[PDB]
RNA sequence: GUUUUAUCCGGUAAAGCGAAUGAUUAGAGGUCUUGGGGCCGAAACGAUCUCAACCUAUUCUCAAACUUUAAAUGGGUAAGAAGCCCGGCUCGCUGGCGUGGAGCCGGGCGUGGAAUGCGAGUGCCUAGUGGGCCACUUUUGGUAAGCAGAACUGGCGCUGCGGGAUGAACCGAACGCCGGGUUAAGGCGCCCGAUGCCGACGCUCAUCAGACCCCAGAAAAGGUGUUGGUUGAUAUAGACAGCAGGACGGUGGCCAUGGAAGUCGGAAUCCGCUAAGGAGUGUGUAACAACUCACCUGCCGAAUCAACUAGCCCUGAAAAUGGAU
RNA sequence: CCUCCCGUGGAGCAGAAGGGCAAAAGCUCGCUUGAUCUUGAUUUUCAGUACGAAUACAGACCGUGAAAGCGGGGCCUCACGA
RNA sequence: CAUAGCGACGUCGCUUUUUGAUCCUUCGAUGUCGGCUCUUCCUAUCAUUGUGAAGCAGAAUUCACCAAGCGUUGGAUUGUU
RNA sequence: GUCUACGGCCAUACCACCCUGAACGCGCCCGAUCUCGUCUGAUCUCGGAAGCUAAGCAGGGUCGGGCCUGGUUAGUACUUGGAUGGGAGACCGCCUGGGAAUACCGGGUGCUGUAGGCUU
C-alpha cells in the first residue's frame, strides 16, 4: 500500500446470505487509504484476518469517506498500531497534533517510515483516538500545551537560492 | 576433526533420519534431555520459560549439549541443584554427511574429485523452525530473572537468533496458569509426576465416581 | 444500505508488452483481443470473464467505464471489423450493413448496446476493432505492480475513466 | 535410469483405500456397460487381471467392445506433441460409469421436455445455461442495529 | 497452451505420532517374575523397603524410501442434429419370454442447448539441427563453487533499441525509411536531456560515513552516540544523584580449623533494638583489625530509575601497481 | 505333544521391494496336465519399430467341480535374444 | 582471582602466502622447479620512534595501540622450496 | 411392530458388559438304521421333535471404546500468480485468488430391495 494524503473511509461489509444464515451480521471499520479502492482491499484484508470472510463470499454494502467534524480545531491524536520490524512485530502507541484525523494518520505513516523504516504494508493501524491534552504521554506533543506559547524563527534559511542565481548581496538569516 | 557449524547451518537437504537405509551413524553428542529435579510435582514449579528460535536452521547435537551444560551450571549456581527442571526440546534426528577428501599434497592418489560424491554420516543435527522451542526451564515463580539469565547464557552456544519467552502455561503443561488452579479445584486436571492428566467429562461414570471420593 | 447492482461492463487495457509472456497469459490475452500494448476492449462481466481477467491480472488494467468513456471511445477510436478489415466508423451505413439484422443501425445504437449490455452485446463488441489507444499522457504510476499497492495493473473500480481520459 | 516396469510408481495408486480391503463388492460386477457409453478408468489393485496401465488411471474413455469380463475403451493418451486414441481392454473391476454423461443426458431430456411444454403453452423459456451473472441491486437492512466496529488485535507471542 | 458449469483422478505441501510401521524424552500408577535384592526378612522375603522387567494412562521430539486425514497448482471427460423421440425389419449372437443386444429402414422434432476468440481440413517433398547456456520458482549430490544434474515458463543462442557507468541472459520494450505527440523501466547538482519545486515530514556526522534488482563485498557480539517504542518500579508519608552518619548484641552464629571471626568451603535465615542492618555484595588483614556494599537516617526540594526492543551511526572490519556510490 | 480362549492378519504366498489376499491368493487333502493345438486384435518400451512380457477375445481338444464357473503356467510388477 | 596472560564445550567470521574441488581462458605452444640479480607493494610489527597494560620493584619479559620510515645478515649439509 | 430366506450399500452395522423378548420363525436340543464323514455322529451328513429361550438371534441400555457427521483449531499451516518489496543471509511481510489436519467440544449408533410368515 502506497500513500499520499490519506482519507478516512467508513467501510461496511457482510457475508453473502446463505441458507444457513439469511441475515449475516454487518461489520464496520475505519480504513485510512489513499482512495476507496484501496480502502475496500484493506477492509477485506482486515475482515479476513478477524472473521472468516473473503471478498468472494462477502460484499461491501457501504464505502464512504468520513469527513473530519472539526477541521478548524487543533487536537491531540493518539494512535495504537502494530507493525513488523526486520526481526519481529511490535505494538506501538504514538501521539500527533493535527486538525484532521487522516492528516494525523498520514503523519504517523511518514514518521514510522522515517524513524523505523517501516513501509506502509507492514503497519496495521488498530485505533485512532482524539485525546485530551492532560492524557498526552509524549513530551514532543506536551510542549505545545501552553496558552502563552512563544518562540521565534531563529535561523531562516534562504529558499530562493536561484532567483537570483547570482547577486552582489549576501543573504540575511535574521528577521 | 569436526567441520565448522557454518557448513551445516541451513536446512538444505531433505530430512535424513537414522533408519534402516542410513547405517553407520555415530551416536549423538547429547544423551540427556532432562535435568534438575525431574521428579518435581506440577504445582512445585509454576513458572515456565522457553527459549525460542527465530530462524529456520539446523542446530547441531554438540551445540545442544553445550547450551544444556551452560544452562545447568548457571541454574545450579543460582537456584540450587533442586530448584529447577530443564527440558531440551530438540532431538538430533537429521544426519549430516561428509564427502571426505585426502588432506595431503596429491590429487592423483585416487581422490576421484566429485565422482561418487555421496558422503558418509558425519553427525546429527536438530532442525528448528521459526517459533519452535529449543529449551524450557520450570522453577519457582521467584526465580524468573535467573531463568532469563540462564537462557540468555545458553543463546551464545547457538548460531542463529533466539528469543527468551516466559510462557503463560503452568510449568511444562499446556494449560494456562490462570486457569490451572480452578481447573485442579474442580478436578478437570489430575496431577501425576511432572504433568497433569486432563479429565474430560465423558466416559464411564465409574471413572467419575472414583473421583469425588 | 443500498448495494448497487454489480457492474456488467468492463474496459480492459493491456499495459505490459509482448516480451516474455507465459503461455496461459498469452492465450487469454489473445482471447481478449489484446495483442498489443495499450489496446482496449470492452468485456462483458460474469464469472467466466472475471476469472479470465484474474488470469491476466498483472498484464492488464481494467475497470468500469461510464457513459462518457464509452461515448469518447466509440466516437474517437471506433473502428469496425467489416469484411475482416479495419474500417473507420465515419458513416452510419457501415454499422447498418454489418449489424442492422440485430437492430443496431447507428452510432447511438452501438453505444447503447455496449453501455447497457444487451442481447446482442457479443456481435456489437466483436464488430468493433479493439481500440488502439495512445500512451497515457502524464505517465503511469507503476505498470509492474497492482493498483491497490501504488501501481497500475489490476482492477481499479471506476478510476479506469481517468486513465481513459488520459489515454485517448 | 528409471526402470520401465509396468507397475513402477503405483505404490499408492493401485493400493486400496484405508479400511476398504477384502472382497470386491458385487454391484461393481452388476453394472451394465453398453457400446458408446462413458466410463472412468480407475484400476483397483485387488484384481490383478485385466489391469489398466498407470497412464490410464484417472482417464475417461468411451466403450466400444463388450466381452464376458472386460470392455474395450477408446481413451485419449497424449504422447509428446500428439494425442492418439488408444484402445485398451480393462476388466470391469477397474471402471465405473461417468456421472458427467449422466448429468448431460438428464439435462438434454429436461430441455426437450421444456421445449415441448413451452411450445404447447406458447411462452418462450431459456435453455442455454448462463455463467454466474453479476449480483443485482438489493437493500441491506440494519433492523435498528449498529454494525459492529472491528479493529485489528494487538500482537503477542503465543507459542 | 483460456475460463465457466458438471464429473472423476492423485498422495505432494501441510498435518499426525494420547492412530498403524519405524525412531525417541521423562516422570506417574499397578502388580506377576530365574530382575537385582533387602537394612532385623533363611524360619510360610514371619515382614515389606529400593531398583529392574512388564502393563496402563499420560508426556517431549521426528520420517525421501511411514501414515488416519489432506490442500493450492494440476490431469482426463462432457457441455447435442453423428442428438432426442417415435414406429418397423434382420440376426446363424443371446435366450423362460413377443428376452437382451447390435445393425438396418422410414418418420417427427432447430430456443443450433455455457463464456470468449479464431476461418478450417488434408497431402507430398524437405533443409538445418541432434555440443547448448542463463534467470524466477521447485529440486538432487557437494562445505561450496561463475560446480555437476533434473522440473516449469521465459530468454540468450538467432536480437537490435531505452535503462542498469561498463556487461550474451537483468528491467522496459522487440526493429521497414521518416515528422509530430506521449510514455515504459529509469532518472532530473555538473559531466549529461530533465526538480533553477521558495516540495512535505523526520533520521543520521562517520580520524575506513552513505548512496538503488541481478551486482559486484560482510557475520556473531557490543555502544551511557542519538531517536522512537514496550514493560516495570520509586516519589511532597518527599524520590534520583551528590555530601554526612549508624550498618549492631547474643554471635569471634553451627560443620569445617592450623586463623579463618560475615567474606578459602557445607547447610539452613534466628530473634530483639529500632532509623536500619545480610549471623553478609566485595577489598583485604597470617589472623585480628580497618574498609565498602544492602538498609535506614540528615541536608538537599521535582520528578526519577531499571530491563528490554529496533532505526541511523560507531566498534567488530587485515593484502599486496595508484583508484573508484 | 494335548486342550481351551483372545487373536485384521501383526503369518504365509520361492526370491529383492512394493501392491494384493482370510470359510483368501495362505495350509492340508482329492483329481489332474490350460505349462496343450491355432488365427487375429490390444497394452507396456515405443519411432507408436522389433524382442520380451502381458490383457481381452474367438476356434479346437481337455482338466476340475454337483454346478455356476475357473484354467491356455506361477497373485501382479523382472527372470531374457535378430 | 573467569577475562595480567590464557580459553574447554560451543559458535561467528576474515585471507587466498597451503592443499584440495571445478575445468571458464590457453593444445596452428603464454618456455615448466629452485637459486642468482633487481625493483616495488602489503601488514596479520621481529627490531627501531611515540605510547597504554601486567601476576611491570630494577633488569629482563609478555599483551595491546598509532605505525611499513628504516632494517631484517655471514655460513656447513641438501637441486631444493 | 417385527422375523425368516436371498441380498445391495459394507461399523450410524463393529467391540465389551448388562436387561428384556408375546406369536410364528430362527435356533439350541434328541438320536446314528439309512446317505455321508470322522481319533471322536464334537464338526459334516442323515433321521427327528421330549425340553429350553440359558446361548446364538432381535430390541434396548453404558456421562462406554470405536465408527459416522458437525464445530473449534482457523482464514491458521500450506499455496497459484506479482513487485527494481524488506533483510548480509536464513527467511519474512504485502498484493491477487484458493485453503487444510490433530488435540479439544457437540450430535448420531444401520438404511433398505424381492419373496414368504407372525402380531385382535
Ligand atoms: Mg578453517
Ligand atoms: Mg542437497
Ligand atoms: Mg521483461
Ligand atoms: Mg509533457
Ligand atoms: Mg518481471
Ligand atoms: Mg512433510
Ligand atoms: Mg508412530
Ligand atoms: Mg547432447
Ligand atoms: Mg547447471
Ligand atoms: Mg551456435
Ligand atoms: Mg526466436
Ligand atoms: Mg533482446
Ligand atoms: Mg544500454
Ligand atoms: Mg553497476
Ligand atoms: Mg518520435
Ligand atoms: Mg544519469
Ligand atoms: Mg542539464
Ligand atoms: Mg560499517
Ligand atoms: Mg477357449
Ligand atoms: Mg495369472
Ligand atoms: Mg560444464
Ligand atoms: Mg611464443
Ligand atoms: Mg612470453
Ligand atoms: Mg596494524
Ligand atoms: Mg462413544
Ligand atoms: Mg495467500
Amino acid at each position: 500500500k502506497a500513500s499520499g494524503t490519506l482519507r478516512e473511509y467508513k467501510v461496511v461489509g457482510r457475508c453473502l446470505p446463505t441458507p444457513k444464515c439469511h441475515t449475516p451480521p454487518l461489520y464496520r471499520m475505519r480504513i485510512f487509504a489513499p482512495n476507496h479502492v484501496v480502502a475496500k482491499s484493506r477492509f477485506w484484508y482486515f475482515v479476513s484476518q478477524l472473521k472468516k470472510m473473503k471478498k468472494s463470499s462477502g460484499e461491501i454494502v457501504y464505502c464512504g469517506q468520513v469527513f473530519e467534524k472539526s477541521p478548524l480545531r487543533v487536537k491531540n491524536f493518539g494512535i495504537w498500531l502494530r507493525y513488523d520490524s526486520r526481526s519481529g512485530t511490535h505494538n506501538m502507541y504514538r501521539e500527533y497534533r493535527d486538525l484532521t484525523t487522516a492528516g494525523a494518520v498520514t503523519q504517523c505513516y511518514r514518521d514510522m517510515g522515517a524513524r523505523h523504516r517501516a513501509r506502509a504494508h507492514s503497519i496495521q493501524i488498530m485505533k485512532v483516538e482524539e485525546i485530551a491534552a492532560s492524557k498526552c504521554r509524549r513530551p514532543a506533543v506536551k510542549q505545545f500545551h501552553d496558552s502563552k506559547i512563544k518562540f521565534p524563527l531563529p535561523h531562516r534559511v534562504l529558499r530562493r537560492q536561484h532567483k537570483p542565481r547570482f547577486t552582489t548581496k549576501r543573504p540575511n538569516t535574521f528577521f | 576433526g569436526r567441520r565448522p557449524a557454518r557448513c551445516y547451518r541451513y536446512c538444505k537437504n531433505k530430512p535424513y533420519p537414522k533408519s534402516r537405509f542410513c547405517r553407520g551413524v555415530p551416536d549423538a553428542k547429547i544423551r540427556i534431555f532432562d535435568l534438575g529435579r525431574k521428579k518435581a510435582k506440577v504445582d512445585e514449579f509454576p513458572l515456565g520459560g522457553h527459549m525460542v528460535s527465530d530462524e529456520y536452521e539446523q542446530l547441531s547435537s554438540e551445540a545442544l549439549e553445550a547450551a544444556r551444560i551452560c544452562a545447568n551450571k548457571y541454574m545450579v549456581k543460582s537456584c540450587g541443584r533442586d530448584g529447577f527442571h530443564m527440558r531440551v526440546r530438540l532431538h538430533p534426528f537429521h544426519v549430516i554427511r561428509i564427502n571426505k577428501m585426502l588432506s595431503c599434497a596429491g590429487a592423483d592418489r585416487l581422490q576421484t574429485g566429485m565422482r561418487g560424491a555421496f558422503g558418509k554420516p558425519q553427525g546429527t543435527v536438530a532442525r528448528v523452525h521459526i517459533g519452535q522451542v529449543i529449551m524450557s526451564i520450570r522453577t519457582k515463580l521467584q526465580n524468573e530473572e535467573h531463568v532469563i539469565e540462564a537462557l540468555r547464557r545458553a543463546k551464545f552456544k547457538f548460531p542463529g537468533r533466539q528469543k527468551i519467552h516466559i510462557s503463560k502455561k503452568w510449568g511444562f503443561t499446556k494449560f494456562n496458569a490462570d486457569e490451572f488452579e480452578d481447573m485442579v479445584a474442580k478436578k478437570c486436571l489430575i496431577p501425576d509426576g511432572c504433568g497433569v492428566k486432563y479429565v474430560p467429562s465423558h466416559g464411564p461414570l465409574d471413572k467419575w465416581r472414583v473421583l469425588h471420593s | 444500505f443500498y448495494v448497487p447492482a454489480e457492474p456488467k461492463l468492463a474496459f480492459v487495457i493491456r499495459i505490459r508488452g509482448i516480451n516474455g509472456v507465459s503461455p496461459k497469459v498469452r492465450k487469454v490475452l489473445q482471447l481478449l483481443r489484446l495483442r498489443q500494448i495499450f489496446n482496449g476492449t470492452f468485456v462483458k462481466l460474469n464469472k467466466a470473464s472475471i476469472n479470465m481477467l484474474r488470469i491476466v491480472e498483472p498484464y492488464i488494467a481494467w475497470g468500469y467505464p461510464n457513459l462518457k468513456s464509452v461515448n469518447e471511445l466509440i466516437y474517437k477510436r471506433g473502428y469496425g471489423k467489416i469484411n475482416k478489415k479495419r474500417i473507420a466508423l465515419t458513416d452510419n451505413a457501415l454499422i447498418a450493413r454489418s449489424l442492422g439484422k440485430y437492430g443496431i443501425i447507428c452510432m447511438e445504437d452501438l453505444i447503447h448496446e455496449i453501455y447497457t449490455v444487451g442481447k446482442r452485446f457479443k456481435e456489437a463488441n466483436n464488430f468493433l476493432w479493439p481500440f488502439k489507444l495512445s500512451s497515457p499522457r502524464g505517465g503511469m504510476k507503476k505498470k509492474t505492480t497492482h493498483f491497490v499497492e501504488g501501481g497500475d495493473a489490476g482492477n481499479r473500480e471506476d478510476q479506469i475513466n481517468r486513465l481513459i481520459r488520459r489515454m485517448n | 535410469t528409471n526402470t520401465k516396469g509396468k507397475r513402477r510408481g503405483t505404490r499408492y495408486m493401485f493400493s486400496r483405500p484405508f479400511r476398504k480391503h477384502g472382497v470386491v463388492p458385487l454391484a461393481t460386477y452388476m453394472r451394465i456397460y453398453k457400446k458408446g457409453d462413458i466410463v472412468d478408468i480407475k484400476g483397483m489393485g485387488t484384481v490383478q487381471k485385466g489391469m489398466p496401465h498407470k497412464c490410464y488411471h484417472g482417464k475417461t474413455g468411451r466403450v466400444y467392445n463388450v466381452t464376458q469380463h472386460a470392455v474395450g475403451i477408446v481413451v485419449n493418451k497424449q504422447v509428446k506433441g500428439k494425442i492418439l486414441a488408444k484402445r485398451i481392454n480393462v476388466r470391469i473391476e477397474h471402471i465405473k460409469h461417468s456421472k458427467s454423461r449422466d448429468s448431460f443426458l438428464k439435462r438434454v431430456k429436461e430441455n426437450d421436455q421444456k421445449k415441448k411444454e413451452a411450445k404447447e403453452k406458447g411462452t418462450w423459456v431459456q435453455l442455454k445455461r448462463q455463467p454466474a451473472p453479476p449480483r443485482e441491486a438489493h437493500f441491506v437492512r440494519t433492523n435498528g442495529k449498529e454494525p459492529e466496529l472491528l479493529e485489528p488485535i494487538p500482537y503477542e507471542f503465543m507459542a
